[PDB]
C-alpha cells in the first residue's frame, strides 16, 4: 500500500561503559568493559561475584541522576525507571525532536521497557508492611513496581501523544521496543517512535536467584569473566542500564534535515519450543528468527556483513547461536563478521536488545566492528570471525547489513536487521 | 491546656514547608492541593503521612481523603480539642 | 494482497466467574459476579475487604489445576502461569488448533502475558533468604517471576515454534497480546497466533499498595463495591484470572472449515501525555484511541454499535472514557450500547484486556450485550445506555462491529475493533 522506510535518528546510552554515544561507542571500539568485582557483606555468600555497573558522577561519561530527574523524582521512583528517562532524554536532543505541535505530539509514541522489577523494592515494603503496618506502606510503591512507568513519563515530559507500547519480556525487551516501534511506524500508526529498554536489578536477591538457576559466571575474575564464544565460559555477568533509540519515518526525518544513522530493515521473531532452560541444540528457533528478519527486510542471507551476537558467555547459548548462524549462511558465514559485546556491557537484560541495536546502528554509521572482548583462542567449532579482542573495519562491496539477535529465557528469539543507508 | 490550634497550624504549615513538592510562596492555609499546588492524590498521601508522624495520631484513609488543604487538616487535627 | 484477515476462532477462559467459554458468557449474560469478600486473618489490616477470585474445585466451572498441569508442575510454577495454561488449553480446544505439522508449528505463535509479578513469592524468597541464607533460595525461583514463563509453557506444550511475544504492559497487557497478535497475522508472520493475558496478585501486599494508592474499593459490601458509572464508584476491584484467543487468518481458518467467532478490523494505540496519576478529564487519549482502531478498520464512528467499556468503577476514569464516547461518537453515541464487565469480574490487570476482547467477540458472535451491574441509579453526564442491570439483545440487520477499550497506568490506552462477520 504505503512503503515507509524506518531510520534511526537518536542514541541513547548509559551504560556500564559510562553515558553519551560518542563516548559510549569510542570505549566499545577501545575494548574497554564494566565488569567489576562486587563489593561489600551484602554480597559475601554469594556465588557470582562480579556485575557490571553504570558509573555515578559530576565527571564525563558518569550517569549523574540530577541532570535527568528532580529531587522529589528522586525518591518518588526507581532506579530503572530514572536510567531510561535519563537515556530517554539523551536521545531526543540526539534526534533533535522536541514536538511541539500537537499534530507532532500524536505523531509520535514511545515504546520503553523495563525486563524485571527491581526486587529489592519489593522487599524493603514487605518488610516495613510487616514491621510498621498499612499506615507507613507508601503509595509510591505500586508505580515502582509498574513496568510502563518509564514510558508515562518520557510520554508525560516529551508531550509524546502517539501510540504507547510498554513491554517487558526479560532479556528480549529491547529488541521488541525497538521491532515494535518499527512495525508501527512502518504501518502508519506514527512518525516517530522513542524506543528502548532498562534493567537495574543488581542485588543480592536478585544475584542469589539468578546463581541458583546456573545462569550466571562463577568466575572470580572481573577482567575474565564474560567471554563469549571462548572455551572457559561458565555463565553471563548480569548488567544494568539503558538504551533509547529515536525511530522515524525516512521522509519525515530527511525533510526535517535530521541526522540518520542507520535504516531498520528487518524485524523477525521465533520460538524454540524446546525446553524453558535450555537453547536448541541446533538453533533451530534462531535460524527461523534471522530467516525471518531477512524476508521482513528483502534480503537475502549472503547480504548480511555482520551480527551482533546474543551470546552471554554460556556453553549451551553461545553454540546454538553459531550452529544456527553457519546453517543459515552457509558458506557465506565464513564471509561475515559476528561479534559479542557482552564482555564489554555485561547482559544487560531489558535493555540488551536496545543497547545491542544501537550498537549495530553505529557500526553501520562508521563501518566499525566492535570486538569480542576474551576471546584468546577458540574451539574448532567456533571457526567464524568473532573480531577477536581487536575492534575490525567493516569492509563489503555492497551494503552494509547487519542483523542483532536477542534470545531469551523460555525459547523466545527476537533479530533486528540494520543497515547503513 | 493540651493545644492551641494556631499551634497546630504552625505544626501543619512547618509539615507543609518540608514538603520538597510544594513551593513556599505558594503556600497558603486555604491553598487546595491538587488544585493550586499542583499536587497529585499520591502526593497527598504522603502529606497526611507526615501530618501523622508530627502530631502523633493515625489518620484512617476515609478522612485523609477528605482533607484537601491546609485549614482543613488543622480542623481534623483540632477535633481532638476545643 | 499484503494485508490478510484476521478472525477469532477460539476462546479459553479462567475467570472469577467461572471456567470454560459457554458457561462464563452464559454466567455473564445472566448478571453473576465472581467479587466476594476476602477472608484472612492478615487482610484486617487493609482498607480493602473484597477481591475476586477464580472458583477452585472438582465443581463444573471451577478451576482444578490438575486437569491442565501435573503435580510436580504445581509445586514449581507461579498461580498466574497455571491460569494462563489452562486458559490456553482450553482456548486451542475450542478452536480446534492443535499442529502437529512443522508447517503448522513454524505458523503458530503465542502472545500471552502477565501483568503483575506475584509479590508474595518475592517477598517469601526474600525474608527465606536473609533468615536462613543463599542455599535456601529456590532454583525455580526467577523462572515464576519471569513473565514469559507463561508464554514459554504454552509454546513447548502445544509446540508452538512461530512468533514469540510475551507482553506485560500491566493493565493493558492482553489488548496488547490480541493486537499485536492480530498485526503479526495481517503482515504475514504467523497464520496463528495464540495469545492473551494472566494475572494473580491477590495478595495483602498487592492489596496494601493498590490501597496506598487509593485505587481500589473500601466499601465493605462484595454485591455494591464494584459499579462502573454508577454515581457512588469508588475504586476498582481487584480480579485474578487468564483469558486466551486463537487468531487466525481467514482463509487459514476457513479451509480447516472452522467455527469463526468475529474478525479483528483494527488496533489503536494512544497516549495522554497529560500525567501519571490521573486520565485526562476530557479523554482526549481515549477518543483518539479509539479513533485509531477505527481507521485502522476502516470504519466510520457510526457503524459501531457496541463498546466494551474499561470502566473500572473509578470515579475519574469512568467519567473520562464517557466524555471520549460522546466526543467521538456524537450523535451515534446515542444509538450505541456500552458496558463494562467489571461489576461481574473485578479487574484482571494484565488478563483485563483479553478477557474483555473474548467477552466483546462472543457479543459480535451471538448478539447479545453483557450488562453493566450494580447501575441502579444514573447521573445526567451518563446519559448513554450503559445495558444496566440485565443483558440486552443487538440483533441489527447491519454489520455487528464493537470496540473493547483498556486503559492503563501512565496515560497508555489501547482499543480493538472486533467484528461479526
Ligand atoms: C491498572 C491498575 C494500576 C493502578 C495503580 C495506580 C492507579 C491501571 O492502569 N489503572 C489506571 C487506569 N486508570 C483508571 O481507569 C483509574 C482512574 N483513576 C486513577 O488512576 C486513580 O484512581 C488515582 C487518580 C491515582 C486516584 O488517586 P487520587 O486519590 O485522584
Amino acid at each position: 500500500r504505503l512503503h515507509r522506510r524506518v531510520v534511526i535518528t537518536g542514541i541513547g546510552l548509559v551504560t556500564p561503559l559510562g553515558v553519551g554515544t560518542h563516548l559510549v561507542w569510542d570505549r566499545l571500539i577501545g575494548g574497554e568493559s564494566g565488569i567489576v568485582s562486587l563489593v561489600g557483606e551484602e554480597y559475601k555468600s554469594i556465588p557470582c561475584s562480579v556485575a557490571a555497573y553504570v558509573p555515578r558522577g559530576s565527571d564525563e561519561g558518569q550517569f549523574n541522576e540530577q541532570n535527568f530527574v528532580s529531587k522529589s523524582d528522586i525518591k518518588s521512583m526507581s532506579s530503572p525507571t530514572i536510567m531510561a528517562i535519563g537515556a530517554a532524554e539523551l536521545a531526543m536532543k540526539d534526534s533533535g525532536w522536541h514536538p511541539q505541535s500537537e499534530a507532532d505530539q500524536v505523531a509520535t509514541g514511545v515504546a520503553i521497557g523495563m525486563g524485571m522489577i527491581p526486587l529489592e523494592v519489593v522487599s524493603e515494603t514487605a518488610l516495613n508492611f510487616q514491621t510498621k503496618g498499612y499506615n507507613k506502606v507508601s503509595p509510591f510503591f505500586v508505580p515502582k513496581i509498574l513496568v510502563n512507568m518509564a514510558a508515562g513519563q518520557v510520554s508525560i515530559r516529551y508531550k509524546l501523544k502517539g501510540p504507547n507500547h510498554a513491554v517487558s519480556t526479560a532479556c528480549t525487551t529491547g529488541a521488541h521496543a525497538v521491532g515494535d516501534s518499527f512495525r508501527f511506524i512502518a504501518h502508519g500508526d506514527a512518525d516517530v517512535m522513542v524506543a528502548g529498554g532498562t534493567d537495574s536489578c543488581i542485588s543480592p536477591l536478585s544475584l542469589a536467584g539468578f546463581s541458583r538457576a546456573r545462569a550466571l559466571s562463577t568466575n572470580s575474575d572481573p577482567k575474565l569473566a564474560c567471554r563469549p564464544f571462548h572455551p572457559k565460559r561458565d555463565g553471563f555477568v548480569m548488567g544494568e542500564g539503558a538504551a533509547v533509540l529515536v525511530l522515524e519515518e525516512y521522509e519525515h526525518a530527511v525533510q526535517r534535515r535530521a541526522r540518520i544513522y542507520a535504516e531498520v530493515l528487518g524485524y523477525g521473531l521465533s520460538g524454540d519450543a524446546g525446553h524453558i532452560t535450555a537453547p536448541d541444540p541446533e538453533g533451530e528457533g534462531a535460524l527461523r528468527c534471522m530467516a525471518a528478519a531477512l524476508k521482513d527486510a528483502g534480503v537475502q542471507p549472503e547480504e548480511i556483513s555482520y551480527i551482533n551476537a546474543h551470546a552471554t558467555s554460556t556453553p549451551l547459548g553461545d553454540a546454538a547461536e553459531n550452529k544456527a548462524i553457519k546453517h543459515l549462511f552457509k558458506d557465506h558465514a565464513y564471509a561475515l563478521a559476528v561479534s559479542s559485546t557482552k564482555g564489554a556491557t555485561g547482559h544487560l537484560l531489558g535493555a540488551a536488545g536496545a543497547v545491542e541495536a544501537a550498537f549495530t546502528t553505529l557500526a553501520c554509521y562508521y563501518q566499525k566492528l566492535p570486538p569480542t572482548l576474551n576471546l584468546d583462542c577458540s574451539e574448532p567449532e567456533f571457526d567464524l570471525n568473532y573480531v577477536p579482542l581487536k575492534a575490525q573495519e567493516w569492509k563489503t562491496e555492497k551494503r552494509f547489513i547487519g542483523l542483532t539477535n536477542s534470545f531469551g529465557f523460555g525459547g523466545t528469539n527476537a533479530t533486528l536487521c540494520i543497515a547503513g543507508l | 491546656p493540651p493545644l492551641t490550634l494556631e499551634g497546630i497550624q504552625d505544626r501543619v504549615l512547618y509539615v507543609l514547608k518540608l514538603y520538597d513538592k510544594i513551593d513556599p510562596e505558594k503556600l497558603s492555609v486555604n491553598s487546595h492541593f491538587m488544585k493550586d499546588l499542583g499536587l497529585d492524590s499520591l502526593d497527598q498521601v504522603e502529606i497526611i503521612m507526615a501530618m501523622e508522624d508530627e502530631f502523633g495520631f493515625e489518620i484512617p484513609d476515609i478522612d485523609a481523603e477528605k482533607l484537601m488543604c491546609p485549614q482543613e487538616i488543622v480542623d481534623y487535627i483540632a477535633d481532638k480539642k476545643d
